[PDB]
């Protein structure tokens, strides 16, 4: 019926990728279910979980993390979500170092701080021709 | 009617210098925004957070003011079209009595003067004015997709 | 201890009137920002949010029912009354052809007295086009006494359903249970509310309706008419009438109906002396109408083993092409109001165009046909309801799939699988909306632009290149052979619009066939483009209203949220509700130009006199065949051409036409703020009024906030509509009042 | 006439767009201070308020008094 | 790719990152406040500028600030 | 300045820059923004709170 | 006279008007019956556009070469029951309407509730200094003058 045992039982949406997760990059979430619970796609309809491994394939990440919030509903923690370049390089997006980016952990640089408020930025007038 | 007229390009004048100083100013930033500068002259918006900042930028002023700015030109021609064609035909008097109220408008410069223009072309013929008639189709038309 | 009915669930207690906001959570603590106060009314029927419980909005919804029926009825108690009081309806009884029908006196004040027209019958007043005149002299009301009397019977009843709002929300609720008998509910409102209705009307036309309307058309004056009563109590003034009374209701049950056929009659077309239907063919339809509508109450399956389930009924249709079906559709109809209002309100809307059409096709009253206001009128009318309507049930439809869809319950029905191939049906939708636009507007155009060039030839007209809409004129010819070779029993059309003779009354056309040409295949195919466009955006909302591409998490930011935010390029009015908004805008436009249709063709080519040798002269003779092809021509021996009596109303008594022209004129460019605009220039320019305020110790301590932007949304549009709405309105009545 | 007014109307809003461009890009407040004090252009930006309120108080006043003898006569 | 900045207003509330629909934030430790917490942007070509990273910001003005830059198929939330 | 005390907002950037609030408590520990006011009227986003510098407050006599 | 113009009571065109507008009134009652009515409507029509050209004719109003009264705005005294006179009342009532808008918002301003007041206006208060607003020309020049009326530097401004 479906290509892989883990597919989620969904019976295909004309809202699922297109010719760019292909040959640009493309999005697989992973999780592990304890019940063939019934929910809802990112792109289409209604789907049906495995009591076990499912992996569903998706375009964007927004979808996947979508897909991942809605599994929080069900008691679903140990989603994982991968982007997949043309070939098969697979990288880990969401849980990077294991622990979700809402709980502190160890090991985390600051990117993107500034050591003031909003008041001290520069004046853009100062900021011409660099 | 001179009066009433000269007050709504007075009106006109004001609200459109209103919005553009407004969005001059408060270029730079406001309380919605207190770090406007960062973002630029022209940006899309800053979110819906906050109550919403739709056409906050400054650029969005020059927008807003650009109707401001076509409505004031429009009275400022229309008065002073009408006074020129009732003064060109003779009938000054028709100036001086419909222009104090906005159906005389309506009736004697607008839906008088176009009798002309529409029949430009008609089911019967075309004139040389049949020409200005497709262009008044055609400002319609592109008016109304600035509408869409 | 009923099984049907909670009592006493509420107090009526005046407590909750002084704390505004009550319903709400969010509301309750109080405002803090002028932002409140509009949320207040927002939120004020938006009974999902106020409760949890599905038992609780039943009930909310069940009193709101009848405060609006109250409503309705203190309506037409009031229009009743007027009739009875500041009208001349006794004077129209007499002279139906002559006299203008006016049931409202103006005071005099500031001038204002100029808008009591000279309507006729020594009365000064504003013309009516609500057609109640014609209405109450269908229903054989033949003096004022019976109008007051009316009236006070729409008092005694517009209280009583206060009464029975207030009983069913705080003294005897009923419960869920009560709400959800489908099957009970279907059965009542098919046989009781509607068959017996008709029967009832039935009764109430054969017996009154039947000899009052006859003896008013013999000539009889209203004051020697018999009393309705005596019609009753005396079988030999109805027998005189209709010579099979005397026969009693013998025929009836011996199975003799042919014996009725006095007065129980098929004879199609109109009543040559009214120029409306033949009210003993009114009879008959209702009759027979009660007859069905009882058989189709006893349907489905209530307290006894018999009749059907409705979820039975859904679970068996399924196909190979459908997966699961109807299933499920039974528990979605029954557990969300939003899904029932959609559907009641498009076929409800639907029902109001169906309406507004057979109106002025059959003229079903006496004296209506040649009132041309009032059919004008009552066409626009039930033609705009109807396209609110059907936005609105659109609007709930995108509500239901936010609020109440679960997707559990609906694994691969048929709601599951219109979801996962909604691309599909809008990539197609559109491609569609495309073709109809760029052919029917285009040849327009194209036309427009070979009569500007001088090439006549070269158009998509009659004398050229010709689009003859051949199904629908065979369609007419059709229906013009009914009679005699489909529909033995008929003696005349069902219309004259099909085809026929020309039907006068008084020296004016009441019906005549309605020719349809290269001008009516344009049109016709305009209505279907605009009609498909609204529909396209419609669809996409509700479709679109859970998820999408762009956001794969709509339906967490609610049916009404005014976008995500400036990323992904933009994602501006990616709600549901702005879509319901900019159907709302194409409703009008569709809408609109179908009115601009009926009105033009009507007066161009139905409407006029009959000369006494029979030359028909139209109101503006014949130039709708030859000059509504381009838009030029609409926008000047429609537009300006018809624009005519509104500009020159001043000093007239249909000054407040033109009042009303400019007043819409200008509340629709007022629209324009709200649409183009958007609400960080007005919170900033607020911003400065507030420090104004501050600087004289005049600010409020609500805090005032530029209106929300679903809300700046929601004015636009209203305003839009009403300004548009309006200007027509004061167009066509200024126009078809005057002529 | 109608040419000219309009192409007057364009260079109007031109030049009001470009002082707006000139504040958001070019101006800077230190230039114009001089030891806490301002200068007459960054004064400007210090009764913004009282000048935004005045011009809306007179656009209201004219709206709504042209507005209301129009109708009136209307 | 969008621009995200972060700064010491930052009251840790975590509000940002668990509003963010595609990961571009996460919560890192500081020393600069009660929670001993921080929000960081270390992936902001994820970032798509929705901004309900700042919708949901309750400090004054800001702690997350999203300027909107060069666009890419993810900054622009092209599935196809 | 202490709980209950009033000062005068000197942030620029803040919704109630020149205006006056109520402290809710004053941190003594080593975070930036110590000072937490508390204000009448909420700000843009609803808010009626927030956390200021020692130097961004003005205690009102 | 003033620009021009000339007194109603000596405009022959005015006096065209107020005729032709009784004969259309004359006109329209010619159609209608006895006493009924509608001719008693018209009839009071008439004696009123009667007594309205009159009261405007013996008014010290200009008429212009349309015979329809224009208003001298200039700010002499002679012509002051035009725009001077309605000027002062509209100014007083005005006033009124601010001054105890106003004090209502301060007084409210100071209680446990303020924006509670706003949506539910304690009547008793509202009336209180509603009928006091009879003196706002004099108690605005009472808290001008001690400082009452202004506010200095509490007032919020933007970032620049
Ligand atoms: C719900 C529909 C409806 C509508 C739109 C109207 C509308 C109107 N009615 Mg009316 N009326 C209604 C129901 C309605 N009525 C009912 C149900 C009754 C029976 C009690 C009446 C009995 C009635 C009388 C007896 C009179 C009117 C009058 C009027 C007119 C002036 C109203 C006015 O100034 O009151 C102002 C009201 C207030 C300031 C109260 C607040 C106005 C056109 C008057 C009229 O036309 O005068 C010539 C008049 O004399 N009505
Ligand atoms: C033959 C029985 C009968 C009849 C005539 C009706 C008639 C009506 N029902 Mg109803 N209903 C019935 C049985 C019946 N129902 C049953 C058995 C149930 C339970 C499943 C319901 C549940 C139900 C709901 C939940 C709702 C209705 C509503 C309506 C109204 C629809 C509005 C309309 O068309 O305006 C036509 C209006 C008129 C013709 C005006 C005259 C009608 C009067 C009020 C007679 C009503 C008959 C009433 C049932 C008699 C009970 C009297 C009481 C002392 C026991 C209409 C008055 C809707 C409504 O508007 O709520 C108020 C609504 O929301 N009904
Ligand atoms: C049977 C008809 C019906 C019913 C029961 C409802 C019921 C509901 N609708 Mg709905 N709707 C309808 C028809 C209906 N609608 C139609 C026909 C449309 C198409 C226009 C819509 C479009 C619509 C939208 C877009 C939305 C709703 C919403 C709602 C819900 C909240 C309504 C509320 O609080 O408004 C309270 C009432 C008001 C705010 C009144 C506003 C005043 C109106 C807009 C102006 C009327 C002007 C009037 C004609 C007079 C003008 C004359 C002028 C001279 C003064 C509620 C369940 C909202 C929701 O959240 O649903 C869950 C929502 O977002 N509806
Ligand atoms: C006069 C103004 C105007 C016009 C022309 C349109 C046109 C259209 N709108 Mg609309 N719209 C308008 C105002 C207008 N709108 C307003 C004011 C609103 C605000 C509410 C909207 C809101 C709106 C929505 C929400 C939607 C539309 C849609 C559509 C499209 C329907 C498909 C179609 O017919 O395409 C065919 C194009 C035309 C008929 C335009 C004229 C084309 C000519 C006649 C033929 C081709 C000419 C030729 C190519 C010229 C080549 C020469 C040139 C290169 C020099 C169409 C492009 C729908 C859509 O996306 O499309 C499916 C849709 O969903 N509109
Ligand atoms: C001599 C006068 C002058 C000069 C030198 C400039 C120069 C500049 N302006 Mg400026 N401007 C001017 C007048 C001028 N403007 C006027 C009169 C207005 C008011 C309308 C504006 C409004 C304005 C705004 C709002 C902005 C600028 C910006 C800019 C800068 C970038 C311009 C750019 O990207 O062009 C881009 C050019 C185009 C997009 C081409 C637009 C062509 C238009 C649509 C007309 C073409 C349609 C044509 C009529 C077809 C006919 C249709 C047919 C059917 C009849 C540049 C420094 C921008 C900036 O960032 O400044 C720093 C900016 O945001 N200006
Ligand atoms: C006919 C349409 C129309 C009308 C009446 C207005 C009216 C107004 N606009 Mg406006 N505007 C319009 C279309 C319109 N706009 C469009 C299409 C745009 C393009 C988006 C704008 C863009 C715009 C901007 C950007 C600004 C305005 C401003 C104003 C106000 C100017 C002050 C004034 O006249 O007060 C008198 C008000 C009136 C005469 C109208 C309302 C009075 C009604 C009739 C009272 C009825 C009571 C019952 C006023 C409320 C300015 C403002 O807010 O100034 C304070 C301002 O900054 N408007
Ligand atoms: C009643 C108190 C009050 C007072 C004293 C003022 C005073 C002022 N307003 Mg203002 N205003 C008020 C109410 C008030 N306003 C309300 C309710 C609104 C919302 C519509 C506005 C909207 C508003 C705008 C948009 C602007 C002003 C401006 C101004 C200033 C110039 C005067 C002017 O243009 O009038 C403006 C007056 C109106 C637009 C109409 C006000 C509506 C009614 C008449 C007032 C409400 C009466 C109230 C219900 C009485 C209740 C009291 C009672 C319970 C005891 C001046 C400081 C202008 C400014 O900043 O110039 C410096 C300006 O641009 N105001
Ligand atoms: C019209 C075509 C039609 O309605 O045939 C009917 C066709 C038959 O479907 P089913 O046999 O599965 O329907 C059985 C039950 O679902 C009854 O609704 O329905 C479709 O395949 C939908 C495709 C629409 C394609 C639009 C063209
Ligand atoms: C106009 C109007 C009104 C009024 C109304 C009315 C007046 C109504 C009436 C109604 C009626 C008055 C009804 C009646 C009904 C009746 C019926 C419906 C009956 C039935 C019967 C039957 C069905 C029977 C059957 C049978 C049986 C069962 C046994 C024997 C045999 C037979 C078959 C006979 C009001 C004021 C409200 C409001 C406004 C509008
Ligand atoms: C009466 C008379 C006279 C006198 C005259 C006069 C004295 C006049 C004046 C006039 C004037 C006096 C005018 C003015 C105007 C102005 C304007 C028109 C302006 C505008 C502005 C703007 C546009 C601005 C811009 C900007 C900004 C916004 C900021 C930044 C910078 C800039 C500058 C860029 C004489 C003795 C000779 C003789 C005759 C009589
Ligand atoms: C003017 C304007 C405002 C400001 C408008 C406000 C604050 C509304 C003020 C309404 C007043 C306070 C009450 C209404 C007063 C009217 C006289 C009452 C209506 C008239 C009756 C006859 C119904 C917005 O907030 C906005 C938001 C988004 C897009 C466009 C706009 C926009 O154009
Ligand atoms: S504010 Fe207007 S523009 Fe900015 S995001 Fe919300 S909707 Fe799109
Ligand atoms: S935009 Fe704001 S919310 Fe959307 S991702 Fe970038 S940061 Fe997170």
């Amino acid at each position: 019926k479906l290509k892989q045992s883990d597919f989620p039982k969904f019976e295909g949406s004309t809202g699922g990728w297109l010719s760019a997760a292909k040959n640009e990059e493309k999005y697989v979430i992973i999780w592990t279910s304890k019940d063939a619970s019934l929910f809802e796609m990112p792109t289409g309809g209604t789907a049906k979980m495995n009591a076990g491994n499912n992996v569903a394939y998706f375009a964007r990440k927004e979808q996947c993390l979508a897909l991942g919030s809605q599994l929080r509903g069900f008691k679903i923690t140990n989603y994982k979500i991968f982007r997949i370049y043309p070939p098969l390089d697979i990288t880990l997006l969401h849980p990077f170092d294991g622990v979700f980016p809402e709980k502190v952990n160890q090991g985390r640089s600051p990117v993107g701080k500034r050591d003031a408020s909003i008041g001290g930025n520069p004046n853009p007038a100062s900021l011409k021709f660099q | 009617g001179d009066f009433l007229v000269h007050h709504a390009i007075a009106l006109g004048l004001h609200t459109t210098t209103l919005i553009l100083v407004k969005g001059a100013l408060d270029a730079r930033g406001s309380k919605l925004m207190p770090d406007k500068k960062d973002f630029g002259y022209s940006f899309p918006c800053d979110g819906p957070g906050r109550g919403g900042t739709c056409d906050i930028s400054a650029w969005d002023a020059f927008y807003l003011a650009m109707f401001w700015m076509l409505n004031t030109i429009g009275w400022v021609t229309f008065y002073w079209h009408w006074k020129h064609l009732t003064l060109w035909q003779g009938n000054q008097v028709q100036f001086n009595e419909s222009s104090n109220y906005i159906m005389g408008w309506l009736r004697d410069y607008l839906w008088l003067n176009s009798s002309p223009l529409i029949n430009g072309y008609n089911p019967f013929g075309m004139n040389s004015l049949s020409v200005w008639a497709w262009m008044f189709l055609f400002g319609h038309l592109v008016w109304a997709t600035g509408f869409m | 201890k009923s099984t049907i009915v909670d009592f006493n669930p509420v107090e009526t207690s005046f407590e909750k009137w002084a704390k505004p906001g009550q319903f709400s959570r969010t509301l309750a603590k109080g405002p803090k920002t002028t932002t409140w106060i509009w949320n207040l009314h927002a939120d004020a029927h938006d009974f999902d949010i106020q409760t949890n419980s599905l038992q609780e909005v039943s009930r909310k919804i069940f009193s709101a029912h009848f405060g609006q029926l109250a409503v309705i009825f203190l309506w037409l108690s009031g229009m009743h009354f007027h009739g009875a009081y500041f009208s001349n309806y006794s004077a129209w009884l007499t002279n139906p052809t002559s006299t203008k029908p006016s049931a409202q006196i103006v005071w005099p004040i500031v001038g204002q007295e100029v808008l009591n027209a000279d309507v006729g019958g020594n009365f000064q007043g504003i013309q009516i086009t609500s057609g109640f005149f014609q209405l109450w002299r269908a229903e054989g009301i033949t003096s004022e006494v019976e109008l007051y009397w009316t009236a006070v019977g729409g008092l005694v009843a517009s209280f009583l359903m206060l009464f029975a709002g207030w009983f069913h929300y705080h003294k005897a609720a009923p419960k869920l249970e009560w709400f959800q008998n489908v099957e009970s509910m279907l059965n009542h409102h098919l046989a009781g509310l509607l068959g017996l209705g008709s029967l009832s009307w039935a009764g109430h036309q054969i017996h009154i309706a039947l000899p009052i309307n006859k003896l008013l058309d013999l000539g009889v004056s209203p004051e020697e008419i018999p009393l309705p009563y005596e019609f009753i109590l005396n079988r030999d003034l109805i027998a005189q009438l209709y010579p099979s009374f005397n026969k009693g209701l013998t025929p009836f049950f011996t199975l003799n109906w042919g014996e009725y056929s006095d007065f129980l009659t098929f004879k199609g077309g109109l009543n040559p002396v009214t120029g409306g239907l033949w009210l003993t063919d009114t009879a008959h339809h209702h009759l027979a109408i009660a007859v069905l509508f009882i058989v189709a109450g006893h349907m489905y399956k209530t307290n006894w083993f018999l009749g059907h389930s409705i979820k039975t009924i859904l679970e068996a249709h399924k196909g190979p092409f459908t997966g699961e079906g109807h299933k499920g559709l039974y528990e979605v109809l029954t557990t969300s109001w939003h899904a029932q209002l959609a559907i009641n309100l498009a076929l409800f809307g639907s029902l109001s165009i169906i309406v507004a059409h057979h109106m002025y096709a059959m003229p079903p009253y006496p004296y209506i046909a040649i009132d041309y206001p009032t059919q004008l009128s009552l066409f626009t009318h039930h033609v705009w309801i109807g396209g609110f309507c059907i936005v609105g049930g659109a609007a709930h439809g995108a509500i239901f799939f936010v609020r109440d869809y679960n997707a559990a319950n609906n694994y691969n029905n048929l709601i599951d699988r219109v979801i996962r191939h909604r691309d599909a049906i809008i990539s197609h939708l559109n491609w569609v909306c495309i073709f109809l636009g760029c052919h029917s507007f285009g040849l327009y155009v194209h036309n427009d632009t070979m009569r500007a060039l001088g090439r006549s030839q070269d158009l998509f007209s009659d004398n050229a290149i010709a689009l003859k809409p051949i199904f629908a004129q065979f369609i007419q010819n059709l229906h013009t052979l009914a009679p005699g070779s489909t529909a033995p029993n008929a003696l005349t059309t069902v219309s004259y619009a099909f085809g026929g003779d020309v039907i006068s009354v008084g020296s004016k056309i009441a019906m005549m066939p309605i020719s349809l040409g290269t001008a009516d295949f344009l049109v016709h195919h305009i209505h279907a483009f605009t009609i498909h466009v609204t529909v396209l955006i419609l669809l996409k909302g509700v479709l679109y209203s859970r998820n999408s591409r762009l956001i794969p998490d709509k339906a967490n930011l609610g049916f009404r949220f005014p976008c995500d935010g400036p990323g992904r390029g933009g994602t501006c009015q990616v709600s549901a509700w702005d879509h319901v908004f900019l159907g709302l805008f194409w409703m009008y436009n569709s809408i609109s130009i179908v009115i601009f249709h009926f009105s033009w063709k009507m007066q161009s080519d139905v409407w006029g006199t009959v000369s006494p040798t029979g030359a028909v002269s139209h109101i503006t003779g014949g130039n709708f065949a030859q000059s509504s092809i381009t838009i030029n021509g609409w926008l000047r021996d429609f537009l300006w051409s018809q624009a005519a009596q509104v500009v020159q109303s001043y000093g007239s008594s249909l000054s407040a036409y033109g009042l009303i022209f400019l007043g819409a004129h200008f509340i629709w460019a007022f629209s324009l703020m709200f649409l183009f605009s958007g609400r960080g220039y007005w919170q900033e320019l607020i911003e400065s009024i507030v420090w104004a305020h501050n600087k004289l110790k005049v600010a409020p301590s609500i805090q005032p906030r530029a209106l929300s932007i679903t809300q700046g949304r929601a004015v636009g549009v209203a305003h839009y509509l009403l300004g548009g709405i309006g200007t027509t309105w004061a167009f066509f009545l200024a126009r078809i009042i005057s002529v | 006439y109608t040419h000219h007014q309009y192409i007057a109307g364009f260079l109007m809003v031109g030049a009001f767009a470009h002082g707006a461009i000139f504040f958001v890009r070019d101006y800077d407040p230190a230039v114009n201070t001089r030891n806490g004090e301002k200068n007459v252009l960054a004064r400007m930006l210090e009764h913004k308020e009282a000048i935004i309120s005045h011009l809306s108080w007179v656009s209201l006043f004219l709206g709504f008094h042209t507005l209301g003898i129009y109708v009136h006569n209307d | 790719s969008h621009t995200v900045k972060i700064y010491d207003t930052c009251i840790g509330c975590t509000q940002c990152v668990r509003a963010c629909p595609t990961d571009v934030l996460e919560m890192v430790p500081w020393d600069g406040c009660k929670a001993g917490q921080i929000a960081s942007a270390p992936r902001t070509e994820d970032c798509v500028g929705c901004k309900r990273c700042e919708t949901a910001c309750p400090t004054d003005f800001l702690s997350v600030r999203v300027y909107l830059g060069g666009e890419t198929t993810r900054s622009l939330g092209l599935a196809y | 300045i202490q709980k209950g005390s009033t000062v005068r907002i000197l942030r620029k950037e803040s919704y109630w820059y020149n205006e006056s609030g109520t402290v809710v408590v004053v941190d003594q520990s080593k975070v930036r923004y110590p000072v937490l006011v508390r204000f009448t009227k909420v700000n843009y986003a609803g808010t009626n709170t927030n956390n200021f510098g020692l130097n961004e407050v003005e205690e009102v006599v | 006279d003033i620009g021009g113009l000339n007194p109603c009571k000596d405009s022959e065109v005015f006096q065209k008007r107020l005729a032709k507008t009784v004969k259309k009134l004359e006109n329209r009652l010619k159609k209608y019956e006895e006493g009924t009515p509608p001719q008693i409507a018209i009839q009071q029509q008439i004696t009123q556009t009667k007594q309205r050209f009159t009261r405007y004719a013996d008014s010290n109003l200009l008429c212009g070469n349309d015979g329809l009264p224009h208003l001298i705005t200039d700010g002499r005294w002679s012509h002051g029951s035009e725009f001077l006179l309605p000027s002062i009342l509209f100014l007083y009532i005005s006033g009124w309407i601010g001054w105890v808008g106003r004090k209502y918002i301060r007084t409210v301003g100071q209680t446990s509730n303020p924006t509670e007041k706003e949506i539910i206006i304690d009547v008793p208060l509202a009336i209180s200094i509603m009928t006091s607003g009879f003196l706002w020309p004099f108690a605005a020049w009472q808290e001008f003058l001690s400082g009452d009326l202004i506010a200095s530097d509490e007032t919020i401004t933007t970032s620049p």
